[PDB]
């Protein structure tokens, strides 16, 4: 069985959303009551499915991490919403799958991370876009630390799921809003953070395909900004 | 006015107390706060997550991922345990630095039931059975696979399901156990029967291994170390 | 078996000295600067409260400070002095903060003081939640940490012809905490 | 008598503290206050008057009416604002000289809807059209009519209406601006056409400008500075 | 006026060593600060046994713990030694005990 | 938002 | 699709509607309105494209 979930212009199959995991039992959503808490509602074209593209998993793969919104400053409308507009703030399903075959032993940790800060500087450094930014195991900030000198064994505190390929082969993290604050500059602060690092090492069969890929489906979900509207009077 | 005695205790000022103090800044109306997602109302519901247990602690394969798996192999069947595992979950390096031991860390003592889980993440068509032991405590580790099985443990099969969860009970005549040193009894793992595979598939699958605390778990007394 | 002495609370609420504040009485001689001292409040050098509070993203909390002086005589000399007393000046955030002994700003009104005479109930206060945001972060993922204000403490006697240093220890307690998102802790090593 | 324990904050005078104080004339009474008209009840009701915007602070045309208007012209008809203006209540000399300013000046956190005012003063036979913008914050004041009219912007004709009024709205991140350095928008004036005028009459007409704070407009955590 | 620190130290909990070791500032312990001159300095610890009542004999084996006090004086270059002692007066408060004993002759202690 | 800090 | 019963992957359906050009890169295409059809769970992707025309009929 095989759900196509469909959010305008674009499509996607997924096996079974069985497994889904919400950050915090918290569905993202609109602020609430608690148009003069300057609402602007454009939930229509900023929330479809985008997909960044894939990284290709490999034996001696470190880890990937994107950070959100930042991800999408550049999947189309989104993107441009995080310029016309100052404040926005918006919750979003991560949907990551990676397609591989029955023959590929391996498993990966998906942690979303609030307020993600990647240490060991300079925005550009922080913000890979849509490539993503990779780990390294001795710029890459250190793996099995998440460049903060943690313990890796420790992650699973983060809202996280495990895509152990002897089992599901998809996973999909649904992240609400979260911050400080009640809105904010989309642009200038990234409430998540999505690393992906490969707890068991990826292995497979003689002759074959030796490096799997991973694809991330960014959808932001219930998204809104401030406002320009000033008012007038006689 | 009103004849008052201070008895002894007045004007001394003490760490442990709490009494109104007076505002500095009466006047100012703070921000309220809004509905963040994700509130923690007590440090338990972090010990509740189960978290990676660092099984080799060997310098080498330490301070990196490598720490964290098992090479479940196909080298010579030998008899001993897979991993053997002391449940002192502070009195032992390999349980303490998980989470749940990092919130022990704070505490004199702790008691409830550990819950452990064993996720194998080797080939889809890899199979086989491993026996998984908990030798309660005062005894020693099982240290051939006939006394495992003697003991209580579960028979968990590869091939049928991808992770044999278990979780080991709450003990102690000290009805709260001490962090400190000795006892707390063990977990073992045994190859039961060798991986099988089809094909060029490896022969080197892995297991990872998590660890939290039950709804009866609850500590007591607490005590801050961390120094320089 | 209960929870209680685990609850957030229970944790996070205990006093704990964040810093010695040291100042020197205005001995007209030759004090240079120990005239007055200053330190803007902040978690971020008692390892210990650091900790605990980076086990979470954000929080929430009513800090309460009490104070503790202790005096002595710099000279084994007939150190003679009147019972001095200090002053403890609470800086809200985005408010200038003194710079000289006499500076306008331990004047200034909004700033809410304290004059402790030495030797007596140790001095406290307890300035409410004060983030300009809806909870103190803890971390953060973008561009142009927060502030608790500063304190400020000098001595008011002056011409005495008889240097009297002083440490002040600041007891910051939280109290009414609450806190979100709980993160992996750091290692006790960095720091 | 009644036993009592001094807890620490006793014998502390704190600035910031209320606690009823013995009277020094217990049996004078004080003379009863009257009804006069005019009693302002919380520092918001003055920030609540519209009040002059010194739009020139060029040494020269400053302390002095002149620091007032602004010389609509007729001379070449350039595609600049006739006056663009910043919004920072405080960040902006212009706009801090102001009351509304005044008052912001005694605060750190305020947070509200600022609404503005031109008030066109020249001939009874003059007229025109100008487009006034506002650039909302974080982007860039605009520099060509085009670029405004494309934003939120009134079309105000002298002709019809003396004055144009308008409420910029409030916006904000950390919900409390600060009055500190650094954004808040703008607010520009485009000749939109030139103001043609019949005889004689001088090609030179005026405007002034107000500001004051809506009904949404508050302030918190008092700040004085003001010394010597 | 000097003022002394007085530290309550739960059972299981380290000691101070030096004098500036880090345990008087360590969060977990009680403490007290007295200044010299004042109404006497108090504390109340609960009952703290890991067990369900202090013992007084054991027929087994590897004495209960009631924590350390710790004190010292915080004014710190003082030129002038002051010697300084503190008499603890312990007073058992809502107690209870079981299986009374024949008592020890005063002689043995 | 409230007035109480500037009445 | 008609490949292997074990394989496995994902293609991305495009498509482009008139007036406009070709999307080149995958990017471009994603922007679009597209199918993200896997290989692995459905062995076929279908997708009515829309009848548009200002002049409604199209010449052949």
């Amino acid at each position: 069985r095989v759900l196509q979930l469909t959010l305008g212009n674009s499509t996607i199959t997924t096996q079974e959303a069985a497994n889904s995991v919400v950050a915090y039992g918290r569905w993202p959503e609109y602020l609430r009551d608690s148009p003069v808490d300057q609402p602007t509602e454009p939930d229509v074209a900023a929330c479809r499915f985008y997909t960044l593209d894939t990284v290709s998993w490999t034996k001696e793969s470190r880890g990937w991490w994107w950070k959100l919104p930042d991800a999408l400053r550049d999947m189309g409308l989104f993107g441009q919403n995080m310029y016309y507009h100052y404040l926005g703030r918006s919750g979003y399903t991560v949907h990551v799958q990676c397609n591989a075959s029955k023959f590929h032993q391996g498993a990966l940790g998906v942690f979303a991370v609030p307020e993600m800060c990647l240490a060991g500087t300079s925005y550009q450094n922080a913000n890979p876009g849509e490539k993503g930014g990779t780990f390294t195991g001795t710029f890459c900030p250190v793996d099995y630390l998440l460049g903060n000198g943690t313990l890796l064994g420790n992650a699973f505190v983060f809202p996280h799921q495990i895509i152990n390929l002897r089992t599901n082969n998809c996973a999909t993290l649904v992240l609400p809003y979260v911050n400080s604050l009640s809105i904010d500059s989309m642009v200038k602060h990234n409430n998540w953070g999505i690393a992906i690092l490969p707890l068991a090492p990826l292995n497979f069969a003689s002759e074959s395909s030796p490096e799997i890929p991973i694809t991330l489906t960014i959808a932001p979900m219930c998204c809104e900004f401030n406002g320009l509207r000033n008012i007038t009077l006689p | 006015g009103l004849p008052v005695m201070n008895t002894p205790g007045s004007n001394q000022y003490l760490t442990a107390d709490n009494f109104q103090s007076p505002c500095a800044l009466p006047e100012f109306d703070v921000t309220p706060p809004i509905d963040i997602p994700g509130e923690v109302k007590n440090m338990m519901e972090l010990a509740e997550i189960d978290t990676m247990i660092p099984f080799d602690l060997s310098a080498t394969k330490k301070n990196t991922m490598e720490m964290y798996r098992v090479r479940l192999s196909d080298k010579p069947h030998t008899d001993d345990p897979i991993l053997c595992l002391s449940l002192s979950p502070a009195s032992d390096p390999r349980l303490s630095h998980t989470m749940l031991g990092e919130i022990l860390n704070y505490y004199t003592h702790w008691a409830g039931s550990l819950k452990f889980t064993f996720l194998f993440c080797g080939s889809m068509m890899a199979t086989g059975k491993l026996l998984v032991s908990y030798a309660p405590p005062g005894a020693d580790p099982p240290k051939k696979r006939k006394e495992a099985m003697l003991g209580t443990h579960v028979i968990w099969d590869i091939g049928l399901q991808s992770s044999c969860t278990m979780v080991v009970p709450w003990i102690s005549n000290t009805t709260y156990r001490q962090t400190i040193d000795t006892e707390g009894g063990y977990i073992s793992v045994f190859y039961q029967t060798r991986i099988v595979v089809p094909l060029s598939t490896p022969r080197e699958m892995d297991i990872l291994g998590f660890v939290s605390a039950c709804n009866d778990f609850s500590v007591r007394l607490l005590r801050d170390t961390t120094h320089i | 078996r209960s929870r209680s002495e685990s609850s957030i609370e229970s944790f996070f609420a205990r006093g704990a000295c964040v810093t010695i504040m040291t100042v020197d009485n205005p001995a007209s001689t030759t004090n240079k600067d120990k005239l007055f001292a200053v330190w803007k409040i902040t978690y971020k050098d008692t390892v210990q409260l650091r900790r605990k509070l980076e086990f979470f993203t954000y929080s929430r909390f009513d800090m309460e400070l009490t104070f503790v002086v202790t005096a002595n005589f710099t000279e084994t000399n007939n150190g003679h002095a009147l019972n001095q007393v200090y002053q403890i000046m609470y800086v809200p955030p985005g408010a200038p903060v003194p710079e000289k002994w006499d500076d306008y700003t331990w004047q200034t009104s909004s700033n809410p003081s304290i004059f402790y005479t030495y030797g007596t109930a140790p001095a406290r206060i307890s300035v409410p939640y004060v983030g300009i945001s809806n909870a103190y972060s803890h971390f953060y993922d973008g561009f142009s940490l927060n502030d608790f204000g500063i304190l400020a403490v000098r001595v008011v006697n002056d011409h005495n012809p008889t240097k009297v240093t002083s440490k002040i220890r600041v007891y910051l307690k939280p109290k009414h905490i609450r806190v979100w998102c709980p993160r992996p802790p750091r290692a006790v090593a960095y720091y």
